[PDB]
DNA sequence: TGATTACGAATTGC
DNA sequence: CGAATTAAGCAATTCGTAATCA
């Protein structure tokens, strides 16, 4: 009834509006708005709704899976990378396509996401592809603007873009695989491209095409490859020595890979893919000891379990390597952001940053266990309950416990001294 | 169209097909208070009491009711002032218009916005006496308004203190505004935004919203 | 003035507000004083000093402190202070509504700061003084200084009063009377003055009557009257027409009575005379106020409840009088539903629960029957109460079935004695009840005549002195004056509000003593948190005397043992996983010793934690220990005022008061509970439950296995306080007063929150008694500790065991002997609920007692028992489906109306609402009805049952059943055969039973 | 057409 | 003729109907 209320039901639309591109927060405020007026008015038009599946095909049309016409207006031709899809929205987390969560990301990544979008209003979402730990903004949608100048401006704030290709069309020629070739490398890039994302001047609704065949091949043995400090990316070669790309390590454990054996895979020009939708227990350690037992899954990737120590601490700060305690002390005062990101968090989850332990897992390990604390120091453990070493990724991490528990003692009675 | 012959005054109802299933027992109920009900000269005339259960009742969204009608010069349908006299219409009008934008307006009437139905919870009232009607009507008062609700989606109520137990009055649950009356003191109907709050709601329910610079007269 | 005893305050509408005051002098003169009101902020000296309009009125209220009393969960050890500011305050007073941005205190009434800051009681005998004074009328003054006028307070002293309690009876065909064609036949008063002359008289209605009939009636000594003016009141019997009724009426309602009573006269009695009198004449009944610039009509308003449960909903629906004079118009309705419980709440119902009595009988032969009643029969008192209400009474419920016709009455000096017309009865000792009257009205309305009307002026005097006889019985002045005390409300808003209202004048005071105030600055977050301990119980019938042991207000104390309020919360310490749980464990022993800080650990608030820790501090004492400490004096003091008691009445309300003040105790913590509360602690909440389950585990673990040897006595485990180490001895070998040869042995069987069950292995109960006094004294010196203490309940035999929470047994009170009278005790079985039946408690005693009969004799060759109670069970089903000749009366079940229900659709308010709309009398809101099972007659016996909400029926009081519709007899034969099976010990025999009637599968333990 | 589980409502004991 | 300060907690059983499964 008052001007409260009318900007409370207005914002209540404004969240029912966009429901879809939402997260556990816009979740939680959307009921508690339902909730409030449900009350005042004695009954109201929406309500609570609790599973929420993200999905975008609303603005996307049934992909092309043979050759096809086009015609009229200018067109704006757009590439389709390989990885995981996330989508950012207004104030919100990067929220992963179809099982919503809230991933982690950066903090450059961060700042540029944040200040593009207060660039100005009318941005639906952002569209994101992570390959191997390497985000690419692939796409933008708006009613009012066309993906250039969005991409120009991500651009000179620093995250990278696709390069856009402006074109023009008159005559009626029939979009075909020479077509297809010729624009693909008209890119120059050599990341993996699947797809092309074309518009219309004007339009809102954004078709892509997908050209394809089946094929069959061995798997001639499963490794791990470097992709950065401490991470690894699963792999799988030919015999002609092809490189069969996979997305993550869910991939291969829902796709149920086998050494030596056949698979199906559709190949492009360029690479192939693995194709998914063919127990679990039995993969998930099938595979990581035909790799090797000193391996654990740590969320999307692989990690080592190496012994560790003083250097891995520093390389996180990103602080002067030292290798002296006294050293440790010295510049973290100096540093005027570096002590204030110790003083915030505590030292176990810094403790577990610095060796790149999963949470879960890890926490279910220590919920598993018995300790004998000193001093705040750790000083002896032992297991109490055997059935969660079943699990191959907390055998792995207990192998290397006393790793973790030397690094939380440093950073105990480092923190004594720093606060 | 159909219609009844009730015993006493104005001995002929007529009704639309929306307000079939309610007619007997109105007509039940309107024979036992009749005959003290006429005792008195009242405003409106007689013949005037039914004439909004000519309406269709499908075809409307958002109800508005008042408490009673204008103690005196009723016209039978509710909010109507053909000279622009009423303080409330005046207000009503005052309100629309600093919503909308239109400057010069002779009258303005809420018959005529489609999908807004006008309503009187009390149908009758003496000449000079405010709310001297309220046991006659209470019954007819109650099924006729359970009716209306069924079939709207907003209801808008003027009066905080005559509509402090609505809900109590109704059984089924529905979108219920209550606002203050437009002759409140301190002007506190001026600061009042229920009809944005109303579109707002309709908007929210699939429903569309309602033009008020419709029901403006030149 | 001088000397004045206050009565009622109440509060003027028009165009300027007052507040008045209704006294009474020594003498017996009526004294109104008026006083201007105002509305109350509290305001900090720079709000003060920063409030662009000057107020009308501030006055210092000294230096003050404030807490924030949000609360924040914490990871770690590093707890910030709480905030704490500390600055001059003010109490500002404006006439109008002002809005201040920055006030605080804001949770109080107006009323309330009026009595606190003038010093001035509700309910207190004062001296004022003159000075501060003005006369403006005839028994009105103007106060201007009410902090100087009421300085002198002075003890307490009697004075009159007066009273008006009156009812009607209206004509009607075939149903609920219509104002707009149905007269009024009869209307009866009572009435007393000043002077204390108590009067009685009914009206009665000459228009239905022939002049001979009018002419018979004046021979036979009524009175008759044309006009209002000559009207006597000395006189019993008076017929006039229905307009010189209404205007006796009306006369009498616009007098200042200090009470009128009706009972439902809210709803139908008065709002009948008002509508009656203005369609007849246009007439008005007038209110006037003491200083008579305000006059309002009569119009009886709905005050509308809702439920704080799910989706809000109303609840109750409740009617009330707009007078402005100062009188209290009281129904006894809404009193006794919101006081106590009855399965209805109709006048008869409550006549026959509450005058009773049991009677020897002294003669018998022809058609009637001679009873006797004194102090010998029943007990001291109620001999004395239904004499009194004999005087007026026509028809006597006997054997709580036969309804009986009084033919002569006579009053004893200490009892009475009454003849009836009832059948031969062939006992000693009977019981005796007002009840129901099996006379139709209607058809007494449609053949009416003058012996007619004078037996409906009979029942129309009774019901109108039934109101009296229910305001002496339920002691309504004796609570009004308590409750005006504590609470310091008005004498008329005592039974009107919850307990969320009742606690703030308290509230308010002992802040304003200690000098704190209360703030939020977050939003309440809710989450689900545990109860109290019920033990599973260990066997079923037990043949062996069971001793009870009880705490004395469990949660109270320990909120005051613990220091548990929301500003005494150091912090809470969580932790995720067993490293940080065991380091704060470690570092949080240290910084919080435990002299001073308890610490309480509780089930963690969210999945992912695994630990919570609340610390509290005990330096400072909280509010809420003091509020507690307020109320369990109150409740002593009433406690020891019942223990000197002696009449039954007395009795009654004072274990009432004392009940009701500990409700209010135990609503406390319900509101510390409550999330949409202003004292919202869910730590506090949690804390308390904690203990009490520490409690209850502790006096279980001490006093299972406990035998007692020569003259001493052994607990099973140490006996160490479970929070902290203390200074007590923790032998558990401790000194006994009970002869030597003794030697028994205890066991823990059942428990529920504050309560042990313990067994004892003897069959005498003297010797339980002693034992247990003995063992009382030991617990309460040595296994206790600081404000904890039992109390030994009473010995319970015969106990068997049903469920959790469902037990029967024969009571032997604390203070009793071996021959002494045992009282049956049922606690959750199918007899005190309210929704089961009449029919199946009869059989399921029956059954019981056969059952403990046969079990006594003992054959239980195979299967005997089963056999025999399913072949008696299905002998007697078939003989009650055969004969049908169960009255209706015998299945009939009860239930609430509301409007608080998840979805609109909800087969049981559609059923009430079919009912409203398909007849004339309406079920409100909060109104309990009477419903059963109806089915076509040609239905036969039906195996599988589809639908049974459909057969749902209302029963109203004029409900004759038809021929073509018998009672579904299939789901109370179901009903009660489950509950039997249950109660046997095999199982295929049931089976195969349930199947062969029902075609079901029972449900078992 | 059985079997089983889950949910809401009503009432009682703390 | 105009207006207009409410609200205790959880544990336990019994019954019918809707929803899901051999
Ligand atoms: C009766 C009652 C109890 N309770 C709680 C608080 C009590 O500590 C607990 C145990 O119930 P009771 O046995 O009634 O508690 P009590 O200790 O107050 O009894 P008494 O002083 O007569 O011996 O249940 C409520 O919350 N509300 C209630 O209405
Ligand atoms: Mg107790």
């Amino acid at each position: 009834t008052s001007s409260a209320d009318l900007t409370n039901l207005k914002e209540l639309l404004s969240l029912y509006k966009s429901l879809r591109f939402s997260d556990s927060v816009a979740i939680e405020k959307y009921n508690s708005l339902v909730e409030w007026g449900t009350s005042t008015y004695w009954k109201i038009g929406v309500q609570k709704v609790t599973n929420v599946e993200t999905s975008i095909s609303d603005y996307y049309d049934e992909v092309k899976n043979k050759p096809f016409n086009i015609d009229p207006g200018y067109y704006i031709f757009l590439p389709v990378y390989f990885g995981s899809v996330f989508i950012y929205s207004k104030g919100k987390n990067m929220v992963e396509l179809g099982s919503g969560n809230s991933f982690q990301i950066p903090d450059e990544i961060r700042s540029a996401c944040n200040k593009v979008l207060d660039s100005d209003n009318g941005i639906d979402f952002l569209r994101f592809v992570l390959l191997n730990n390497r985000w690419i903004m692939e796409d933008a949608i708006s009613k009012y603007q066309s993906p250039v100048n969005i991409f120009k401006l991500a651009s000179e704030y620093g995250l990278n873009i696709p390069n856009y290709l402006e074109i023009e069309i008159e005559e009626d020629t029939l979009f075909d695989d020479e077509l297809y070739s010729i624009m693909e490398r008209s890119f120059d890039d050599t990341f993996p491209k699947i797809s092309i994302s074309y518009i219309k001047l004007g339009e809102l609704k954004r078709q892509v095409v997908d050209f394809f065949k089946f094929s069959f091949m061995y798997i001639e043995s499963i490794k791990v490859d470097r992709i950065g400090d401490n991470i690894f990316i699963p792999s799988v070669i030919t015999k002609s020595g092809k490189k069969i790309l996979v997305k993550d390590v869910d991939h291969l454990i829902r796709s149920k890979v086998r050494e030596h054996t056949f698979v199906k895979v559709k190949k492009k020009n360029t690479f192939s893919i693995l194709y998914d939708y063919d127990t679990r227990g039995e993969v998930i350690k099938r595979i990581i000891d035909t790799i090797g037992r000193d391996y654990y899954v740590n969320g999307k990737y692989f990690s080592k379990v190496g012994i560790a120590g003083l250097k891995q601490l520093t390389n996180k700060l990103d602080i002067n390597e030292c290798a002296t305690v006294d050293e440790l002390v010295d510049e973290i005062n100096k540093s005027g952001t570096v002590k204030r990101k110790i003083k915030n968090q505590s030292v176990f989850d810094l403790s577990r940053e610095c060796l790149g332990y999963p949470e879960a897992d890890f926490i279910t390990l220590v919920n598993n266990m018995r300790f004998k604390i000193e001093n705040c120091k750790v000083v002896n453990f032992n297991i109490e309950n055997t059935n969660c070493l079943n699990n191959p990724s907390i055998e792995t991490i207990y192998g290397n416990f006393n790793q973790f528990v030397s690094i939380f003692n440093t950073v105990t009675d480092v923190k004594k001294r720093l606060f | 169209m159909n219609s009844v012959t009730i015993s006493h005054a104005p001995y002929t109802i007529t009704y639309h097909d929306d307000w079939e299933p309610v007619m007997s027992q109105l007509v039940e109920f309107y024979n036992e208070v009749a005959s003290w009900l006429l005792r008195d000269e009242t405003s409106p005339i007689p013949d005037k009491f039914f004439i909004q259960l000519k309406q269709p009742l499908r075809n409307k969204r958002v109800c508005v009711c008042g408490i009673d009608p204008y103690p005196k010069d009723g016209t039978g349908v509710p909010f109507e002032s053909p000279n622009f006299t009423k303080k409330s219409i005046k207000e009503i009008a005052s309100s629309i218009s600093r919503l909308t934008g239109v400057i010069d307006y002779k009258g303005y009437n809420l018959n005529i916005i489609d999908g807004v139905i006008p309503w009187n919870y009390y149908l009758s009232c003496k000449l000079g006496e405010t709310k001297s009607h309220a046991i006659y009507w209470d019954k007819i008062s109650k099924l006729l308004l359970q009716h209306i609700t069924k079939h709207v989606s907003v209801l808008y109520c003027l009066g905080k203190t005559d509509f402090s137990n609505i809900r109590a009055k109704l059984e089924s649950p529905v979108t219920t505004i209550v606002g203050y009356h437009p002759a409140a003191r301190d002007h506190q109907f001026e600061k009042d935004r229920s009809f944005e709050i109303i579109n707002v709601l309709l908007e929210l329910d699939n429903k569309t919203p309602i033009n008020w610079a419709q029901g403006f007269i030149y | 003035s001088m000397d004045v005893r206050c009565i009622n305050w109440f509060e003027s509408h028009g165009e300027n507000r007052f507040l008045y005051l209704k006294s009474r002098c020594r003498n017996g003169e009526t004294v109104f004083i008026r006083f201007p009101h105002y509305f109350y902020y509290v305001v900090t000296d720079e709000i003060y000093q920063s409030l662009s309009p000057p107020p009308f009125n501030a006055r210092p209220m000294g230096k003050m402190r404030t807490i924030d009393i949000d609360e924040t969960i914490s990871y770690n050890l590093d707890i910030k202070d709480r905030k704490c500011s500390v600055a001059d305050m003010w109490l500002i007073e404006e006439p109008k509504k002002r809005s201040i941005q920055n006030a605080t205190m804001d949770e109080f009434f107006n009323i309330s700061w009026f009595y606190i800051s003038n010093g001035i009681s509700p309910d207190g005998c004062y001296s004022l003084d003159e000075q501060y004074l003005t006369k403006i009328n005839n028994g009105c003054y103007h106060c201007d200084d009410p902090r100087n006028c009421f300085a002198k307070e002075i003890p307490r002293f009697d004075i009159p009063r007066s009273y008006l309690f009156l009812d009607i009876e209206c004509h009607f065909d075939k149903k609920f009377p219509s104002v707009f064609i149905n007269p009024i036949s009869h209307t009866s008063y009572c009435y007393i003055d000043l002077s204390g002359k108590r009067l009685l008289f009914t009206l009665i209605n000459e228009e239905m009557l022939t002049e001979q009939e009018i002419q018979e009636a004046v021979d036979r000594g009524c009175l008759r009257i044309q006009s209002l003016m000559e009207m006597d009141y000395e006189r019993e019997l008076v017929l006039c027409s229905e307009i010189v009724l209404l205007r006796i009426a009306k006369q009498l309602l616009e007098l200042t009575f200090d009470y009128v009573v009706t009972f439902n006269g809210h709803n139908f009695d008065l709002r009948y005379i008002t509508n009656r009198l203005e369609l007849l004449t246009g007439e008005k009944i007038i209110f006037r106020s003491p200083d008579k610039k305000e006059a309002v009509h009569l119009c009886i308003y709905e005050r509308n409840q809702s439920s704080h449960k799910g989706v809000c909903g109303m609840a109750n629906t409740t009617f009330h009088v707009n007078n402005n004079n100062g009188t209290i118009f009281f129904d006894l309705y809404s009193f006794i539903q919101k006081s106590e419980k009855l399965d209805s709440y109709k006048l008869d119902s409550i006549s026959k629960n509450a005058f009773s009595c049991m009677g020897k009988v002294l003669n018998r032969g022809v058609r009637e029957m001679t009873f006797i009643g004194d102090d010998t029969t029943d007990a001291k008192g109620k001999a004395d109460t239904f004499a009194k209400v004999l005087t007026t009474g026509n028809y006597v419920t006997v054997d709580e079935d036969i309804i009986c016709k009084v033919i002569r009455k006579d009053i004893l000096e200490n009892g009475f004695k009454v003849v009836l017309s009832c059948p031969t009865l062939p006992n000693d000792i009977y019981k005796l009840s007002f009840g129901k009257d099996d006379i139709d009205l209607a058809q007494m309305y449609k053949d009416y005549n003058l012996n007619i009307a004078l037996d409906m002026a009979r029942y129309c005097i009774h019901d109108a002195c039934l109101c009296q006889y229910l305001w002496e019985y339920y002691g309504v002045e004796t609570k009004t004056d308590a409750g005006a005390a504590t609470y310091v409300l008005p004498q008329s808003m005592v039974f009107e509000y919850r307990a969320s209202t009742i606690i703030k004048g308290p509230l308010l005071k002992l802040l304003l003593e200690t000098k704190t105030i209360l703030v939020r600055s977050e939003t309440k977050q809710k989450f689900p948190y545990e109860g109290g301990k019920v033990f599973a119980p260990k066997q079923k019938m037990f043949s062996n005397n069971v001793l009870i042991f009880d705490y004395n207000s469990l949660y109270p104390n320990v909120c005051i043992f613990g220091n548990l309020s929301p500003e005494t919360l150091v912090g809470v310490v969580v932790s995720t996983n067993r490293l940080e749980e065991e380091i704060n464990n470690q570092l949080l022993l240290q910084k919080y010793p435990p002299p001073r800080y308890i610490t309480v650990h509780c089930e963690p608030r969210l999945p992912n934690l695994i630990s919570e820790i609340a610390i509290f501090d005990r330096s400072i004492e909280g509010t809420i220990p003091r509020l507690l400490r307020t109320f369990l004096a109150e409740r002593a003091r009433y406690k020891k005022m019942l223990k000197q008691a002696t009449s039954s009445t007395e009795k009654a309300i004072y274990d009432s008061m004392q009940y009701t003040y500990k409700i209010v105790a135990n609503s406390v913590y319900g509101l510390m509970g409550f999330r949409n509360s202003a004292l919202y602690s869910y730590a506090s909440a949690k804390s308390c439950t904690s203990i009490g389950r520490r409690m209850i585990l502790y006096l279980e673990s001490v006093l299972n296995g406990a035998e007692l040897s020569n003259g001493m006595l052994r607990f099973a485990n140490t006996l160490s306080n479970p929070f902290y180490m203390d200074d007590r001895d923790i032998n558990p070998i401790v000194k006994t007063s009970l002869p030597i040869d003794y030697r028994f042995r205890f066991r823990s069987v059942y428990g529920d929150t504050d309560s042990v069950f313990t067994e004892i292995d003897s069959q005498d109960v003297d010797k339980s008694i002693e034992i247990a006094k003995e063992l009382e004294r030991l617990i309460n010196s040595r296994v206790l500790f600081n404000n904890f203490k039992i109390e030994f309940e009473a010995v319970y035999k015969n106990l068997i065991m049903q469920s959790k929470k469902k037990y029967t047994t024969m009571k032997y009170s604390a203070s009793s002997n071996s021959k002494s009278v045992p009282e049956r005790i049922n606690k959750g079985t199918s007899e005190t609920r309210r929704d089961v039946s009449k029919f199946h408690k009869n059989m399921i005693k029956t059954y019981k007692t056969r059952l403990s009969e046969m079990l006594s004799e003992g054959r239980m060759n195979s299967n005997q028992v089963c056999i025999d109670i399913l072949r008696s069970l299905e002998t007697d089903l078939r003989s009650e489906f055969d004969s049908r000749s169960s009255p209706l009366e015998l299945f009939m079940l009860s239930r609430m109306h509301h409007s608080n229900y998840k979805s609109a659709d909800n087969p049981n308010m559609y059923l009430v609402t079919e009912y409203n709309k398909n007849n004339p009398e309406t079920i409100e809101l909060g109104e309990r009805y009477y419903f059963a099972y109806i089915c076509p007659a040609n239905v036969p016996w039906t195996k599988k049952l589809v639908n049974i909400k459909t057969y749902e029926t209302i029963i109203d009081r004029s409900f004759k059943l038809g021929s073509n519709q018998r009672i579904f007899y299939e789901v109370y034969f179901k009903r009660l055969t489950s509950e039997i099976v249950n109660l046997l010990d095999n199982k295929v025999l049931c089976i195969s039973f349930f199947q062969r009637m029902f075609g079901s599968r029972p449900t078992f333990y």
